[PDB]
RNA sequence: CGAUGUCGGCUCAUCACAUCCUGGGGCUGAAGUAGGUCCCAAGGGUAUGGCUGUUCGCCAUUUAAAGUGGUACGCGAGCUGGGUUUAGAACGUCGUGAGACAGUUCGGUCCCUAUCUGCCGUGGGCGCUGGAGAACUGAGGGGGGCUGCUCCUAGUACGAGAGGACCGGAGUGGACGCAUCACUGGUGUUCGGGUUGUCAUGCCAAUGGCACUGCCCGGUAGCUAAAUGCGGAAGAGAUAAGUGCUGAAAGCAUCUAAGCACGAAACUUGCCCCGAGAUGAGUUCUCCCUGACCCUUUAAGGGUCCUGAAGGAACGUUGAAGACGACGACGUUGAUAGGCCGGGUGUGUAAGCGCAGCGAUGCGUUGAGCUAACCGGUACUAAUGAACCGUGAGGCUUAACCU
RNA sequence: AAUUCCUUGUCGGGUAAGUUCCGACCUGCACGAAUGGCGUAAUGAUGGCCAGGCUGUCUCCACCCGAGACUCAGUGAAAU
RNA sequence: ACACAGGUGGUCAGGUAGAGAAUACCAAGGCGCUUGAGAGAACUCGGGUGAAGGAACUAGGCAAAAUGGUGCCGUAACUUC
RNA sequence: AGGACCGAACCGACUAAUGUUGAAAAAUUAGCGGAUGACUUGUGGCUGGGGGUGAAAGGCCAAUCAAACCGGGAGAUAGCU
């Protein structure tokens, strides 16, 4: 459940730590971002040298949430973080080449095959 | 809302209910009978017949658990003295409720509540 | 919130219309003692359905 | 219900061990990766337990590359089909939601010998 | 389509081998009775009235004692009602049985809903509410305005205030059917359906799918 | 002006069409996507943030779209008081001065228990022509009507190429509503446990009271959403803009004057709910009492004895029903409520005893003890024999049938 | 600028976005030197802005504990 | 103006905790504050808790929430030292 | 030692909420500032209306103050309702 002015850890290695939200794609009234739920976010705290600098404003998916997912047999998997990965405004892919940390089956699209290969665990 | 609860407030907090009923409680247990109004009698009736039923087995335990619930060394005697194998032999139903009309004061319903086994 | 004109007696009667009383549909009589006392209530005395309990 | 409890019977699993909670569980579950299936392994601590019936559950929590996850297991579910003890832990509550603010040398807890 | 009346019992799951579990409200419907058939010529339309269950002897009134002897039917605990179309014919003591859902894969579930009482205009309308802070007065769950002022200068009809909540008749259609059994009398509909357990819930076919 | 309270903001909406999207169509300097203009169409929807007291407006990022205006520039006996607008003080300016500045800056009491109309919901009385208990026909009224993205058709039609279809299907989701607690969670001051200070139970142990539930840790039922099921229709009839067929007035031509056909989320149905006080008071299956007397005012008459039915009402146990009413279940021929047995759930090895340790403490008895609203049963207690209301074959005229 | 109508004057800093804030430019409608000017260590129930934590302020409310509101018994007003 | 939730000067100062006349529980002592009972709707007031975000609400972090004590290491710009 | 610090009695009233035909003709609860000094308080006395006092608000002068209250001129006058 990420909405606007949250904050996320970054999953990748593109330079960032801290970003916050500012949009929900999907529609009008958006409030509620989940896994795989495009989102927009701007960056607070980036390391010195790295692919992003502080201020950039760009896309990012979510593939760790505190909230948690749910399987249809009922079983969900939540976490002890939110976490986003960053993408670009137009061809909407990532840009670092390492995910950290694990993700979630329900991730795995046509769209995001490059994040579960890079995943060192996908749940 | 109130769907399948259980309890009644009776204009009390919970402080004032619980010591109201332990008193209510001894009260009648040390008499016998007693009168109050209805909703007051129907509630002890949930109170007192557990108490009596766990006085219906002998032991230290237990006469420690209703020292704890009812503060009287005088009534948790009687009540495992001559309570249990009065009512050793009944399942339950250790109360017996008499509609006795209204009152002046307040026009309150009011209620003779006693043991069956009395006279 | 106050009124704006007097009410009338008529509509003062028709509020007060359903503000009237019901007496007592019928009483009851023990079999032994011969009295009248509420339904599933007790006599002055200490009767019920006979018994005496007081 | 009489009924409700006949029918949710039928699909109970009879091969369920006994675990109480804080024990390190291993559970296979199920995963289909397209056209195939295969097995999956997590292995945790078991911080909660929820006794229903048929709608058991029972949730797993592990650190996993260096991010905590928890997991909840539906009991009586197909798609868990082992689920062992490894080490049995001795505590004295049944949810251990305190292994969540602590990490490290500060979350361990002892075994339980018997 | 031929709808019966059933007696819900409470929600459950069930799981399948795929590691899917599924919600499902379990019906409990009985041999339903048929009490009387109408027809075009005396009532003016094709309808059949049916009851379920039993009732005390000792309760069930005299015109209804008449009324079931009339049919040699058992006293139920209701009577209900069901409209008929073409091909469709029954006699006056038929059972039907749960049988006749073999076929049926969405069905319309019509019953009272639970009863919330005298609801506020947030929980009834899904209202929103004022600030609770920064100086508001004894207005922190209140509707606010109704209207205008001096045109009209008075209260549309239909509006959204509070109210009765529940203790309605609620229909919820294309409700996903899972199991028949005809040998324990049950029903198995994925979803919710509206009322509390032990009410009468009326299950018909769907009427558009 | 013997007071109609004022800008903006929040909640709450409603109407209109000179329409922002969705729908249909004409023209195009419309090859296609994407466009420009115009006609019809209000059924639905019509954004979140920084700045400012601001409507307006600038910018960031979405959206299918972020409409125009009216409702006392809607709405303060609904809220707010940021500004404007009282008394304090200051700056710039003017005035020799008390002072003045829609120039600025700091701060600065927004009362009303609803009498009537209206509205949301719930009831009593009577009537519907003998009465009572049930199931319905549905005149009429109300609710909803929104749509994005991907794939197939097809990299086909089109286009020298980048580019990229109309129509028609499939799937998954956003905002909205209805329903529900099985699952995921919150509450759960009526359950269990940890612990601090203090008092009390003659004292240890063990407990109870108070200090927000003393502070906390979990949590039964119920209620809940963030949780999961469902819906927006398909189809039919008559249509607007529009496209037409045949066809004269006007030997041709012409969608029209006669005639026929297609045609939109607009309309009526179709989906759901209310609903015969619909006084035009409706329909159907059932049940109920088939006794005698007298009096003037001779009649839809009055009174007496006997009779008191079907059924209802009242009291009680009560409810996942409920403000009080009302509705549902039960009442000794009974599981309605309370209590009890077993089980389940929750909390977490109870007290006591023994052992080890100087001791705190741990260990075995012991997954023990306790267990609210849960389930399956159990008359142990309370729901009593009664009594009360409600009657005794149901008006006149006319049509058909049987006597 | 507590002073600037034009003005949200221009640039830079902070913010994804800053008519509010800070540092500069001087074109001071209409600053200015005891109706005092500049700065200033400490202080302010002082005005404005930003940040860390913090949370139902909110997203969007939900449950619970008590007092009123609801019914019954008694006394019993008011504005108009 | 009331048997009014207001105001009124001086003296005595117990125990356990505790720096203390703060605060908690109590002794001697004094009271339950002159309308009660019942069920547990909307809504108002005093509060408690809370799934994810944490000022995005708002004129404005108003209110609410949060640290909060003893001992010890250690503590910047600036300065009238 | 300090017109020194934190914080009770005491004095005061900065914010919020309740109340506003109130428990009260300015109060209640949660917070708040001073709290050895330009401090507060008890008793008694003095300064009076064009006057008194005023760390100065046109503030106070017996719930009344840009000129207190009572009586008198006085049945002031009113082109006003
Ligand atoms: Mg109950
Ligand atoms: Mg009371
Ligand atoms: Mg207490
Ligand atoms: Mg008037
Ligand atoms: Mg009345
Ligand atoms: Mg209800
Ligand atoms: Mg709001
Ligand atoms: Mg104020
Ligand atoms: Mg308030
Ligand atoms: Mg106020
Ligand atoms: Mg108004
Ligand atoms: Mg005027
Ligand atoms: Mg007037
Ligand atoms: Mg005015
Ligand atoms: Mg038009
Ligand atoms: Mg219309
Ligand atoms: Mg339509
Ligand atoms: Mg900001
Ligand atoms: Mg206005
Ligand atoms: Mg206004
Ligand atoms: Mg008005
Ligand atoms: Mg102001
Ligand atoms: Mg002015
Ligand atoms: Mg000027
Ligand atoms: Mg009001
Ligand atoms: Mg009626
Ligand atoms: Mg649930
Ligand atoms: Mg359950
Ligand atoms: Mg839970
Ligand atoms: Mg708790
Ligand atoms: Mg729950
Ligand atoms: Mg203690
Ligand atoms: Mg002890
Ligand atoms: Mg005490
Ligand atoms: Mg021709
Ligand atoms: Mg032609
Ligand atoms: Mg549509
Ligand atoms: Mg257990
Ligand atoms: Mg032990
Ligand atoms: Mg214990
Ligand atoms: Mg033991
Ligand atoms: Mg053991
Ligand atoms: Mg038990
Ligand atoms: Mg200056
Ligand atoms: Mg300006
Ligand atoms: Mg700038
Ligand atoms: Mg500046
Ligand atoms: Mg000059
Ligand atoms: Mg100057
Ligand atoms: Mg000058
Ligand atoms: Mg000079
Ligand atoms: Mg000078
Ligand atoms: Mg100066
Ligand atoms: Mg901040
Ligand atoms: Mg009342
Ligand atoms: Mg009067
Ligand atoms: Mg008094
Ligand atoms: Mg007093
Ligand atoms: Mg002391
Ligand atoms: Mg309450
Ligand atoms: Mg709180
Ligand atoms: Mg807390
Ligand atoms: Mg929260
Ligand atoms: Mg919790
Ligand atoms: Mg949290
Ligand atoms: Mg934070
Ligand atoms: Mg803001
Ligand atoms: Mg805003
Ligand atoms: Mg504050
Ligand atoms: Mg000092
Ligand atoms: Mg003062
Ligand atoms: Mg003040
Ligand atoms: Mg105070
Ligand atoms: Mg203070
Ligand atoms: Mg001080
Ligand atoms: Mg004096
Ligand atoms: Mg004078
Ligand atoms: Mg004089
Ligand atoms: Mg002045
Ligand atoms: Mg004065
Ligand atoms: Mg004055
Ligand atoms: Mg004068
Ligand atoms: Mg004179
Ligand atoms: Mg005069």
């Amino acid at each position: 459940m990420i909405q606007e002015q949250t904050m996320l850890n970054v999953a990748d290695n593109s330079g960032a730590r801290r970003v916050m939200c500012i949009k929900v794609l999907g529609g009008s009234h958006r409030r509620y971002a989940g896994v795989g739920d495009i989102i927009k976010i701007t960056i607070k705290e980036a390391i010195p040298r790295g692919k992003v600098k502080k201020g950039d404003v760009l896309k990012a998916v979510v593939v760790r949430t505190k909230k948690g997912v749910r399987r249809p047999d009922g079983s969900v998997i939540r976490f002890d973080g939110n976490a986003c990965v960053l993408l670009n405004n137009n061809s909407e892919q990532p840009i670092g080449t390492r995910i950290f940390g694990p993700v979630t089956r329900e991730l795995r699209s046509e769209k995001f095959m490059k994040i579960i290969s890079l995943a060192p665990e996908v749940l | 809302m109130r769907h399948r609860k259980s309890g009644r407030q009776l204009n009390r907090n919970s402080s004032h209910r619980q010591a109201m009923f332990r008193n209510m409680a001894g009260s009648l247990v040390r008499h016998e009978i007693i009168k109050t109004t209805l909703p007051k009698a129907k509630e002890l009736r949930r109170v007192v017949e557990p108490l009596i039923t766990l006085a219906k087995t002998d032991s230290v335990a237990n006469r420690r658990l209703a020292f704890a619930r009812t503060r009287d060394n005088e009534i948790v005697a009687k009540l495992f003295n001559e309570l249990g194998p009065r009512f050793a032999s009944r399942a339950g139903g250790y109360t017996r409720i008499l509609k006795c009309g209204f009152r002046a004061g307040d026009n309150a319903p009011m209620a003779y509540i006693e043991l069956v086994d009395r006279s | 919130a106050v009124q704006q004109n007097k009410p009338t007696r008529s509509k003062r009667g028709m509020r007060r219309s359903h503000d009237a009383l019901t007496a007592v549909t019928s009483l009851s009589v023990d079999k032994t003692s011969g009295e009248k006392h509420l339904r599933h209530h007790i006599t002055a005395d200490g009767y019920y359905r006979g018994r005496k309990v007081i | 219900s009489n009924i409700i409890k006949q029918l949710e019977q039928e699909q109970m699993k009879q091969d369920v061990p006994s675990f109480r909670p804080g024990d390190t569980v291993e559970v296979k579950v199920w995963v289909v990766e397209g056209s195939k299936k295969r097995l999956q392994a997590f292995e945790g601590v078991v911080i909660a337990i929820r006794n229903r019936g048929l709608h058991s559950a029972f949730t797993v929590r592990k650190i996993s590359n260096g991010e905590g996850v928890e997991r909840v297991f539906q009991t009586h579910s197909p798609v868990v089909d082992s689920i062992s003890v490894k080490r049995r832990g001795a505590v004295r509550k049944a949810k251990l939601y305190y292994l969540r603010e602590r990490t490290g040398k500060a979350a361990r807890i002892k075994e339980r010998l018997n | 389509m031929i709808g019966l009346v059933g007696k819900k019992v409470g929600m459950t799951r069930i799981f399948t081998e795929d590691g899917v579990s599924i919600p499902v409200t379990v019906i409990e419907v009985e041999a339903n009775r048929v009490t009387q058939v109408k027809d075009l010529a005396n009532d003016g339309y094709r309808a059949i009235q049916v009851t379920t269950g039993a009732k005390k002897a000792n309760r069930v009134t005299k015109p209804e004692a008449g009324h079931f002897a009339k049919a040699g039917v058992e006293a139920g605990r209701g009577l209900w009602e069901f409209r008929l179309a073409e091909g469709e014919e029954f006699t006056v003591g038929q059972s039907i049985s749960v049988e006749l859902f073999a076929d049926v894969k969405k069905v319309d579930v019509t019953g009272t809903s639970k009863g919330k009482g005298f609801a506020g205009t947030v929980k009834r309308w899904n209202f929103r509410t004022q600030d609770a802070t920064h100086g508001n007065s004894l207005s922190h769950r209140v509707p606010g305005s109704i209207g205008q002022n001096q045109t009209p200068g008075k209260v549309f009809k239909g509006k959204k205030m509070a109210g009765q909540m529940g203790n309605e008749r609620v229909t919820v259609q294309s409700l996903d059917v899972v199991r028949v059994d005809a040998e324990r009398n049950l029903l198995l509909v994925k979803g919710a359906v509206p009322g509390a357990t032990g009410s009468d819930l009326i299950v018909k076919p769907a009427v558009k799918a």
